């Protein structure tokens, strides 16, 4: 019940560059469907060599 | 200082920061669409046929 809030807080911190969260962080929250979907968990990646691309976050209005 | 075993606790308080959502929940601010290509004004027939 707290994990979407933590994921949105980390995306907020990432796109606003607030709490030394890198702007290239992948905040993945794989949800618990109760079905044979992907293995759930809040996965956070900051390592290099990943592909990353700019979109615009419409809630914040920033890239 | 005998350090006896006390009873089981009643419950659990858990303190953590809450995010502020006075900003989000607003109307969305998308990137504005680029205009469709419009014909330039002042286009005239420059080529007239010979003779």
């Amino acid at each position: 019940d707290l994990a979407p809030g933590i994921a949105d807080s980390l995306r907020h911190f990432k796109v606003l560059r607030e709490k030394r969260i890198p702007p290239w962080m992948e905040v993945v929250l794989i949800p618990m469907t109760g079905k044979p979907s992907l293995y759930p968990g809040l996965f956070l990646f900051t390592t290099p060599c990943r592909l990353v691309r700019p979109v615009q976050n419409l809630a914040l209005g920033k890239e | 200082g005998g350090l006896t075993c006390a009873s089981a606790p009643q419950g659990t308080l858990r303190i953590l920061e809450g995010p502020q959502q006075s900003l989000s929940g607003s109307p969305l601010q998308p990137i504005p669409a680029s205009p469709p290509p419009q014909i330039p004004p002042g286009l005239r027939p420059r080529f007239c046929a010979f003779g």
